[PDB]
RNA sequence: AAAUUUUUUAAAAUUUUUUUUUUUUUUUGCUGAAACUAGCCUCCAUGAAGAAGGAAUCGCGAGUAAUCGUAGAUCAUUAGCGC
């Protein structure tokens, strides 16, 4: 019971373009059954490809050296996104996800990315006993991803807890 | 009902402070032409308009009289949006009952009770509050002019059970009316015709020297009753500052004294124990103070649009401007003079999708 | 069902483009949308004497309330001639208010227009057409020049 | 001024009226 | 200023602590203080008392010297070291 | 008919005359048409407007060299308005009341075929007229 | 709604007519002498008369010059410390 | 006399307790030590000291 | 604990009055080491000229002028008017 969620930031469009192409074949070459003498698969109708705009701002300049107060010129940063989406329900599968964007280097190109996930929980048993159904799936980790030497394949990964 | 969706003209005489220059009473009498144009402000917008008093008589005040003549519900909520059948159909109520002779108390713009006038402190504490002159004289004014004659001619009925309490008409009219320096004594003497109109309505003590005889109907009608609820124009400087650093401790609703007395609908006093004693509480029983108050959309001062009332009451909408008292109110005004010409099928539905029941704008439309 | 192209791009110093469509659902209710500024609207008709007309939830004379942009609102509606027999429902988006209102009255020309083909322009017989209606369906894309990259200069 | 110091616009004006926000 | 922390004065209170060596204000009300004060920053507040101190202010050329009474207490020395634009 | 929501409409938008809402102006003019009945009927609006300003109607304007030209009416409206206006707010800053009873007091007296409108209209009538 | 007094200012006014019981929309020609005895001994209750405070401010600055200070040059050169054509002196 | 809803201040660390009505969700972050771990550690034990009401 | 406060020569507000413990949320002049010159904020008080500006002249014809905010930069804070 794992979802995964990878968001793509780039400057040209080609680049985050064949980046959202390679992983979703990383996707569905990880879920794949390439036999079918086993027989569980997700594609529930969660999956999706959604594309996304941009945050439009202009960062203006003089054009000249000096006095040239006439002089203006216009410049312009671009990001462009997607979100890739994804769950499946066994691990070794995932780690063959994350270890396939661990060797596949993208260029220019930021991968960040969100496991929310199931993983069980012991409590002290007082609370247990004294317990004796909503959803409360509450950790969301935070994570770093500068000034120590990544372009930023950050990882992010929020938890969902269990304990009936 | 074969008046339905048709004008008739208002009897004025019945109505003392209705249209005339209301504040100015105990002022200066002002420069002409600056008069503090209080009194029943959209039917002073009706007078200017059509030159007239007259009416549309919607079924909606057909069941408003029904229902106050039946005493099935004393106790009644009138709220819609701004001005749209709401002091129309207030006064309307108030002059019907006034040609069924009733006695009647009207507040005209219950801002006018928390707007202005030299005022007091009275008292320390949380039953300390707060009085105005001039408001509550001003009531007194217009309740004397409205029933003199009615008025002179009930006494002073003794309090149902406080009489216990202490011992563990006219003339309190009149002695309200006689001061402008002792301004508790004329907000006391206001709300003690408030208790002694409502003792009568109860039926709790009738006269030994009067006849077999049905005394007079008591009905109180509030038009914009929230002002009763929102903030108000009075402040004070609070205790702790300078006056130089003298930010306002704005002062409220429940603070003031009288209006405090005057919230009907959250008063006990129209749901009588004894007049749940001795009228039963029947069909037969009609006993109490029949109370109704009507507030606008459009507050001068921040009361809230709503009533979050605790005490059980009836509430009824006021329905706009159907299609066709539209035809028949654009008729009108092609007759008053305020129009020029008659109205098409396609006008009359083309002003009753644009002011969507507003009546005073449907008023400013009617040239067009 | 057959419907095409109906778009205009007719403005000055900057172009437009409202892609979509008007049509009518199988609930018997139509759904058109419309925007005139880049502040944007929709409408969905339904024949009916219910709660007769509404933009964002509210009764109409609260939300609008100018009595002129009131009648900006009403224009193609007062221009049709077909008042009241529609329950209008209706969205809106962005900008400020007769812009709103102006907007809201194309969309609702849209709506009106797959009720009625003759009555407003369409893309039914190779966009064109012509009735009373037909002139406030192609919406009036002009928006704000943009603030000059330069100077006041004087 | 635009009635800078006292009024319900001109503290827009002086930038009072929106509270500024707790940063640094 | 008041709120958390009203008074700056620390260089001038090293001079003051080297004027107190047998009374700060004339202990042995005051005398004028022959010794003279001069003092290298203007930033400094005025504290109570610090009455009949020749303070030496600097103004960017030279020292001013100017002896302080009893209204200027609540002031910042700096109000005293003027650039002299006169005319 | 539909000249009457022209001519109207030009003297809104006329009215507007510094930036603010239209409505503002919308609601003075309506104003004035209001004050014109108070007035009018005190010691027919509509009317009274429609007479006033096909009474200001400049039909053969001049351009100066003096050289007359012909007019395309709606501009002769147009100039009608304007005049009008120009002469209110003399009339205005001399009262200097409000602006709804200024243009409400001229457009009864342009109706009458009389004031600085009517004046500096008919000059210019028989002025197109004389350098011919 | 004494708006109306000119010795002091517009809040302290509407505070001393507050402070005797007036309250808005009421006139000058409203107000009857009582509460003008009552208003001027909450005047010596308040401070007075702002130029009995324009004295006050003479001797205030006036003690700001008696100081060698560069203000009171200011104050005798009309300089602006943020129309020199009016000047507290 | 006017302010954003979303406050979104700073200057501060928190535990962030919050809720989402869309999909019926309470959600808690990590704000305090460095690794995430130490992180998980400390959201864990508000946890079961969540579960002492 | 309980059925008390306030007027005139007969009334009025409460059924909550008076004690102890509590308690939040704002509030604090702000930011900086230091705000006199020379910052900025808030609130008092004093309330100037100015009642539309000659000769002369500039700019701009549709979402334009004007008017209205808004947010970005550099920035500890200082842009109210600058961009």
């Amino acid at each position: 019971a794992y979802s995964v969620e990878i968001a793509v930031q780039g400057f040209e469009k080609r680049y985050v373009d064949m980046a959202c192409n390679t992983l979703g074949d990383i996707i569905i070459l990880a879920f794949a059954p390439k036999s079918y003498a086993a027989l569980n698969l997700a594609f529930g109708p969660e999956r999706r490809d959604v594309r996304l705009p941009w945050r439009r701002t202009r960062i203006t300049l003089i054009r000249g050296p000096h006095i040239d107060k006439t002089g203006m010129e216009q410049f312009e940063r671009r990001e462009y996104k997607s979100v890739l989406t994804a769950a499946t329900n066994c691990p070794q599968e995932l780690a063959r996800l994350l270890e396939a964007v661990k060797l596949y280097q993208f260029t220019g190109v930021q991968i960040k990315m969100q496991l929310a996930s199931a993983q069980r929980v012991d409590l002290p048993a007082d609370v247990s006993a004294l317990l004796r159904x909503x959803x409360x799936x509450x950790x969301x980790x935070x994570x770093x991803x500068x000034x120590x030497x990544x372009x930023x394949x950050x990882x992010x990964x929020x938890x969902x807890x269990x304990x009936x | 009902p074969a008046h339905l969706r048709s004008y008739y003209p208002l009897n004025l005489a019945l109505l003392p402070e209705a249209a005339r220059g209301s504040a100015g009473a105990f002022y200066t009498p002002r420069d002409p032409g600056h008069e503090r144009r209080g009194g029943c402000k959209a039917l002073q917008q009706e007078m200017e308009a059509t030159g007239r008093a007259s009416i549309l008589y919607r079924p909606i005040m057909a069941a408003l009289n029904g229902a106050v003549a039946a005493g099935q519900q004393p106790r009644l909520l009138l709220t819609g949006p701004a001005g749209c059948g709401k002091s129309l159909a207030l006064l309307g109520l108030v002059e019907w009952a006034r040609q069924q002779g009733w006695l009647v108390v009207y507040v005209p713009s219950c801002l006018a009770l928390v707007r202005g006038g030299y005022f007091a402190r009275r008292g320390r504490g949380a039953a300390g509050g707060w009085d105005t002159l001039t408001s509550a004289q001003q009531l007194l004014k217009g309740v004397m002019d409205a029933h003199g004659p009615l008025l002179q001619s009930l006494p002073v009925l003794p309090v149902p059970g406080r009489a216990a309490r202490r011992q563990q008409l006219q003339d309190v009219a009149l002695r309200g009316l006689s001061s402008d320096d002792n301004a508790q004594l004329a907000v006391d003497s206001a709300l003690q015709l408030i208790r002694q109109l409502q003792l009568l309505g109860s039926g709790a003590a009738q006269p030994p020297d009067s006849q077999p005889g049905q005394p007079p109907r008591v009905l109180f009608a509030l038009d914009d009753y929230n002002y009763l609820y929102g903030p108000t124009d009075y402040g004070v400087q609070p205790p702790s500052a300078s006056p130089l650093q003298g930010r306002r401790r704005v002062l409220d609703a429940g603070e003031l004294i009288l209006a405090r007395g005057l919230r009907l609908l959250e008063s006990e006093l129209g749901t009588n124990p004894v007049a749940a004693a001795a009228a039963g509480g029947g069909a037969g029983g009609v006993g109490g103070a029949v109370v109704v108050a009507a507030t606008t959309a459009t507050p001068a001062l921040p009361a809230p649009r709503s009533l979050a009332l605790e005490v059980p009451h009836t509430v009824v909408e006021v329905p706009g401007f159907d299609e066709a008292e539209t035809a028949a109110a654009l008729a009108h005004y092609a007759a008053t003079g305020a129009a020029t010409r008659a109205a098409s099928a396609a006008e009359a539905r083309h002003l009753f999708a644009l002011t969507g029941g507003n009546g005073r704008e449907l008023r400013a439309k009617a040239g067009a | 069902s057959g419907e095409a192209g109906s778009g205009l791009a007719f403005p000055a110093t900057s172009t437009s483009p409202e892609p979509a469509g008007p049509h009518i659902d199988l609930t018997g209710v139509t759904h058109a949308r419309g925007k005139r500024k880049a502040s944007a609207a929709s409408v969905q008709l339904v024949p009916a004497g219910g709660a007769g007309i509404t933009v964002n939830g509210v009764p109409l004379s609260s939300y609008f309330r100018d009595p002129a942009c009131r009648e900006k609102v009403l224009a193609p509606l007062a221009l049709a001639g077909a008042e009241t027999a529609y329950d209008v429902a209706a969205r809106v988006k962005g900008g400020g208010m007769m812009g709103q209102a102006q907007a809201i009255a194309t969309a609702l020309a849209r709506a009106l227009c797959v009720q009625q083909p003759s009555l407003g322009a369409t893309a039914g017989d190779g966009g064109n057409g012509e009735g009373p209606l037909a002139a406030m369906t192609r919406w009036d894309g002009r928006v704000v020049e943009r603030q000059k990259p330069g100077q006041a200069g004087s | 001024g635009k009635g800078d110091n006292r009024t319900r616009r001109g503290k827009i004006f002086r930038g009072t009226y929106r509270e500024q926000l707790p940063s640094h | 200023s008041t709120w958390k922390g009203p008074y700056v004065a620390v260089s001038l209170l090293q001079e003051v602590v080297a004027l107190a060596r047998k009374h700060p204000n004339w202990w042995n009300i005051g005398q004028k203080a022959p010794e003279v004060i001069n003092t290298y920053s203007r930033a400094s507040v005025i504290l109570p008392d610090f009455i009949a101190c020749r303070f030496g202010v600097h103004n960017g050329k030279s020292f001013v010297g100017m002896e302080v009474q009893e209204a200027m207490v609540g002031h910042r020395l700096g109000e005293f070291a003027p650039t002299k634009a006169t005319v | 008919x539909x000249x009457x929501x022209x001519x109207x409409x030009x003297x809104x938008x006329x009215x507007x005359x510094x930036x603010x809402x239209x409505x503002x102006x919308x609601x003075x003019x309506x104003x004035x048409x209001x004050x014109x009945x108070x007035x009018x009927x005190x010691x027919d609006v509509l009317e009274v407007l429609m007479r006033a300003v096909d009474n200001c109607k400049p039909l053969m304007k001049v351009i100066q060299s003096y050289q007359p030209r012909p007019l395309n009416p709606d501009q002769s409206t147009n100039f009608a308005v304007k005049w009008i206006l120009q002469a209110a707010q003399k009339r205005r800053a001399g009262a200097k009341a409000s602006m709804a009873e200024a243009l409400a007091v001229e457009l009864l007296l342009a109706a009458q075929r009389k004031g600085g409108a009517r004046a500096r209209r008919d000059e210019v009538h028989k002025l197109a007229l004389d350098n011919r | 709604a004494l708006a109306r007094v000119f010795g002091l200012g517009k809040s302290t006014s509407l505070a001393v007519s507050e402070a005797c019981g007036i309250s808005k929309d009421l006139k000058v020609k409203d107000v009857k002498d009582s509460y003008i005895q009552k208003v001027t001994a909450y005047i010596e209750a308040n401070f007075v008369t702002g130029d009995t405070l324009k004295r006050q401010v003479r001797e205030n600055v006036l003690e700001e010059v008696a100081i060698n200070s560069r203000r009171g040059v200011r104050h005798t050169l009309g300089l602006p410390v943020s129309a020199r054509k009016l000047r507290p002196l | 006399a006017a302010r954003a809803a979303a406050n979104a201040a700073a200057y501060p660390v928190d535990v962030e307790h919050s809720f989402c009505r869309r999909t019926r969700t309470a959600a808690l972050s990590t704000a305090r030590y460095g690794s995430r771990e130490a992180n998980r550690k400390l959201l864990l034990e508000h946890y079961n000291e969540l579960l002492r009401a």
